RNA sequence: AUCGCUUCUUCGGCUUAGCUAAGAUCAAAGUGUAGUAUC
């Protein structure tokens, strides 16, 4: 329930995003112009992430509900 | 509200033949279901007959009485 | 709400433990207190007053 | 009420025997 | 002022295999619920009741013939065991109950109504009357 | 000083009654019920 | 540091604790109430905020009882207090 | 009903006082000479049937006796006690000599057979 | 039939209460009842014999 | 125990009664008197 | 069956529900008013 | 029998919400008779 | 030893003998002091 | 300090029944992670008695002297419910103690 | 002069899970994480 942006050859948890919003996100989608990355959250729930704000604090600007799906 | 009018009623009796200290517990025995913020006649009727009737160990007996049936209503 | 600290409204029953009529499963475990006492009766002497001799006096 | 408080006074503002003195009235009830 | 209303106010106003793996947790909230208390005869009631409305029926026969060995002066459970019989359809079922419970409790009334009960809205009057006989015969009061 | 409050009604019936206050046994252990 | 007069805040959750924990419990009380802790509360509501407290003027007679077992007991204001039971503070304030 | 058979009736003569406790037990020897009591002071005491006198105070069980028989057969007492225990009391020694261990909670009466050497 | 009601009066500083009775035996002639009670006494009972047989009677009354 | 002994007192209790009271009271006057004792004052405002 | 009206225990001490039963109940079981206190007058003679 | 049941299932805040107002509401049933007085001390004020 | 002679010190007593020497204010303190109310946990008495 | 009271006044809990309240909350988000692989994806115990398997501790209903084979069968809040309509909703006495008259029915 | 469905109010019935030495005892302040409002 937390997100870790991580740098390439590097281990430690150079970023830590950490908030109690956060959830597991069984998939995330990236478009292909890096302007947003799209992720779903089991609760049948949709939020929207800057790949450049790093606001680890962790944000909800735009979130949507309406597929029927279970997870 | 008749158990009050009777004892105004039972007063008069006890004051004409003079049974003052009689009339007192009657007024007294009703004061505690009045209160003198409505039922003005019935103090001022006391108040009347503690003044003709009555002496200043008495007449503070009867503001005693009146402060704390009062306060038994103005819970404010 | 606090319920595992409760007291006996439901008393367990006897007649379950090891061989209690079980007793072909008795078990070979039987050490401490058990084993070792006062194997041989004393019977009370003849003439304890009780049901015949009060009778044979008056 | 009156007069017995001017009684017991008497009674207790008193200094002690050792220090003789006049003793203040007392009233009987 | 604050002073004991709005105190307490204030802190009253904070105030199909997944169904048979649920059926499974079920039984055992049931089993374990039976094993700890034995005497919760409310909750051996609802476990009667529950295991019924899924034609587990079968079952909740069971759960009431263990309930009747814990308590049997169970009058509470004489009644839900033959009312669960009468809405299944169950009626001879439903008789043995309540021939039972007559028999081993002949003077707890709520039986012989019940039972007459019964056979009277099935329009086996003949048998409601042999039920009558047969109370009468306790000299009941 | 603080002392009785109790008995002496009931020690009338104590007339037509043996009352005993027995507060030590009258043979030592030892003594066998006589073997 | 303890002590100092009483608010309505502290009479409130005072009453308000007294309610929920209460008639003895009071070292638990006083951790609702800050700077008015253990012996405090209990002392607050025995002496001032108990019901029946008798918070009224003082009769003929009470002045009578009053006078009258000042002069029989010297001193002894806490046994005099249940007789009047007007309590020990309202009996030495009105025999002053 | 039919013709009650005329008894005499029953008066009082002793209170025998010197259990710290309630009683409860009483039995009576075969001997007739005293008889055994159990007190909720988890003592018992042997009392002489005719003058009242006490005369031991058997101080083995832990906690309360409620049972109490003299045995028409052999020299034994045998009690029975709140604490789970039942005892044999040796009436030529007046210690005790065996435990019978398997009650799982308050024992509350004991007897003892007329016949066979049971419990 | 029943023929003597007795109430145990419990001996001094115990009366309402524990008045109660919990054990009974007869000795072996049955001529003496010792009964234990809740007032941390022992008491016995005796059989009365002054002048009872006449004073008592019993009738019939099936 | 103590409740019980201070409730008799307020009922029970004077004991030293008259006698006993007037007779040690004016001993304890004839002796500080025989001394020539003086009562210890209340402090004064300054006492040094 | 009036007869076996039993009123619920209401604690000075445990409450292990928690709840909030407070002023007037609590103090209704608590019985303070029914012994009243008399003195003998024994006390008289001795001050006087 | 479906018509019995469907039968049968009919029949100031100082409290937890369930358990303790219906703990309440018991309360004032039995003490209610003896408790007035002290209620009505408390409601004047402790006057 | 004579045992009681805390107890026994019946206070009203107390105040006439001390009235005598302590300057009677202080003697005043010195008995009501003696007065005060007794707390063992829950037990709660007043010292006669 | 209002709200400090006004928290321990609510509480009403255990250490035990707060924490084991998360616990059921991280067994039921346990119970939705672990559900979701299972179906994407797509126990052995002896220690139970597996309830579910067959009757537990069977009991049969005794003989009777009715058929039972014949019978068969097959098988296919009033707080807050007040709330609109209650929106739309819109003693002793003393004895009465007197002095005896001073002129009595005697000297009347 | 006889007749029916429903809504509403309104009355009675409708559970504090031991014990002891109240079991024992009375720091507050500052740093870190989570929650709510504004640009």
């Amino acid at each position: 329930k937390s997100v870790r942006i991580w740098e390439w050859e590097i281990p430690v948890d150079t970023k830590l995003i950490q908030n109690v919003g956060l959830h597991a996100i069984p998939t995330m989608t990236k478009s292909p112009n890096d302007k947003w990355v799209v992720g779903q959250c089991m609760d049948n729930r949709i939020v929207l992430f800057q790949l450049v704000d790093d606001k680890l604090r962790f944000s909800k600007k735009k979130a949507f509900r309406g597929h029927n799906a279970a997870g | 509200d008749k158990s009050r009018a009777m004892s105004l009623r039972y007063a008069q009796l006890e004051t004409t033949v003079g049974e003052i200290d009689r009339a007192r517990a009657i007024y007294a025995h009703a004061a505690e279901i009045s209160d003198p913020k409505v039922h003005v006649k019935f103090w001022d009727t006391w108040k009347n007959f503690e003044v003709a009737h009555g002496n200043e160990a008495t007449v503070r007996d009867m503001l005693r009485v009146r402060r704390s049936v009062e306060a038994s209503y103005n819970v404010n | 709400m606090t319920t595992a600290h409760r007291p006996t409204f439901h008393p367990a029953r006897g007649g379950t433990a090891r061989g209690e009529g079980d007793l072909s499963k008795l078990s070979n475990q039987y050490s401490s207190k058990d084993m070792p006492s006062h194997t041989k009766m004393k019977y009370r002497q003849t003439g304890q007053e009780t049901e015949a001799d009060l009778r044979k006096k008056d | 009420v009156q007069l017995e408080l001017e009684n017991l006074m008497a009674l207790q503002n008193t200094e002690s025997a050792l220090k003789g003195g006049l003793n203040t009235p007392l009233h009987e009830s | 002022q604050i002073t004991a209303e709005q105190l307490l106010r204030e802190a009253k106003e904070r105030e199909p295999d997944e169904l048979k793996e649920y059926q499974r947790k079920k039984r055992k909230e049931f089993e374990d619920g039976i094993r700890k208390n034995r005497m919760q005869l409310a909750n051996w009631i609802k476990y009667g009741k529950w295991e019924e409305s899924i034609g587990e029926i079968q079952r909740a026969r069971s759960v009431f013939e263990r309930a009747l060995d814990v308590d049997h002066r169970s009058i509470s459970i004489w009644l839900q065991y033959a009312e669960m019989e009468m809405r299944c359809k169950q009626i001879n079922h439903a008789r043995n109950v309540f021939d039972r419970a007559i028999t081993i409790m002949p003077r707890a009334m709520q039986f012989w109504l019940k039972y007459s009960y019964m056979e009277e809205v099935i329009e086996n009057i003949p048998g409601a009357r042999q039920i009558f006989e047969r109370w009468i015969e306790w000299e009941p009061p | 000083e603080d002392k009785k409050y109790y008995a002496t009604a009931l020690e009338v019936y104590g007339e037509g009654v043996e009352t005993l206050v027995q507060e030590e046994d009258a043979q030592p252990l030892t003594e066998p019920i006589v073997k | 540091i303890k002590g100092g007069v009483w608010k309505n805040t502290e009479d409130e959750i005072l009453k308000a604790a007294i309610m929920k924990y209460g008639k003895n419990q009071w070292s638990r009380i006083a951790s609702l109430l800050h700077r008015k802790s253990a012996k405090q509360c209990k002392a607050r509501w025995f002496e001032w905020l108990d019901p029946g407290i008798k918070k009224t003027e003082w009769s003929r007679e009470e002045d009578e009882k009053l006078l009258h077992l000042a002069k029989l007991m010297p001193t002894q204001w806490r046994t005099i207090a249940p007789i009047v039971g007007r309590t020990s503070a309202q009996c030495l304030e009105r025999y002053e | 009903m039919m013709k009650p058979k005329w008894h005499a009736p029953w008066k009082l003569y002793r209170v025998a006082s010197g259990h710290t406790g309630w009683v409860r037990a009483v039995d009576v020897e075969p001997g007739n000479q005293w008889f055994a009591s159990g007190g909720a002071d988890r003592i018992i005491k042997i009392w002489d049937l005719a003058s009242g006198q006490l005369k031991l105070s058997l101080t083995g069980h832990i906690s309360s006796v409620r049972a109490v028989k003299v045995s028409p057969r052999h020299p034994f007492l045998f009690s029975g006690g709140e604490d789970k225990q039942v005892k044999c009391w040796d009436l030529e020694y007046n210690k005790v000599i065996r435990h019978y261990h398997g009650h799982l909670s308050a024992v509350q009466a004991l007897s003892v057979h007329p016949s066979l050497d049971v419990l | 039939f029943c023929f003597q009601k007795i109430q145990t009066k419990p001996q001094p500083g115990s009366i309402e209460s524990e008045a109660g009775i919990y054990a009974s035996c007869f000795d072996k002639t049955g001529l003496r009842l010792i009964t234990a009670e809740a007032d941390k006494t022992i008491k016995m009972y005796k059989e009365d014999d002054e002048a009872t047989e006449e004073s008592h009677p019993i009738v019939w009354r099936p | 125990s103590e409740q019980e002994r201070q409730h008799n007192y307020l009922k029970d209790g004077p004991y030293i009664s008259a006698e006993e009271a007037v007779a040690i009271y004016t001993t304890t006057v004839h002796w500080l008197e025989s001394r020539r004792f003086s009562p210890i004052p209340f402090p004064p405002l300054s006492y040094k | 069956q009036n007869d076996w009206k039993i009123p619920p225990c209401i604690s000075n001490w445990k409450n292990p529900k928690g709840f909030t039963v407070g002023l007037d109940k609590r103090l209704a079981a608590d019985g303070r008013g029914l012994q009243q206190t008399h003195i003998n007058e024994n006390f008289a003679k001795l001050a006087d | 029998v479906h018509g019995q049941v469907k039968r049968r299932e009919q029949y100031p805040i100082d409290y937890i919400n369930e358990k303790n107002k219906k703990f309440n509401k018991k309360l004032d049933k039995y003490y209610g008779k003896y408790t007035e007085d002290i209620k009505d001390d408390l409601e004047r004020g402790t006057a | 030893k004579l045992e009681k002679i805390a107890e026994k010190m019946d206070l009203t007593l107390l105040n006439r003998l001390l009235r005598l020497i302590v300057d009677h204010n202080i003697a005043d303190y010195m008995t009501s002091k003696n007065n005060v109310l007794i707390n063992y946990k829950d037990m709660n008495h007043t010292n006669s | 300090m209002l709200s400090e009271a006004r928290a321990r006044l609510a509480n009403t809990q255990g250490k035990k029944a707060k924490r084991k309240a998360r616990e059921r909350q991280l067994s039921d988000a346990r119970r939705l992670a672990s559900l979701q692989k299972r179906r994407e994806m797509r126990k052995p115990k002896r220690n139970q008695i597996d309830y579910s398997e067959e009757i537990p501790f069977e009991k049969h209903v005794p003989a009777g002297f009715h058929n039972p084979s014949e019978d068969r069968y097959v098988v296919e809040e009033m707080e807050m419910r007040r709330e609109d309509r209650e929106k739309l909703k819109k003693k002793k006495r003393s004895k009465l103690v007197l002095p005896e008259p001073q002129i009595s029915d005697r000297e009347l």
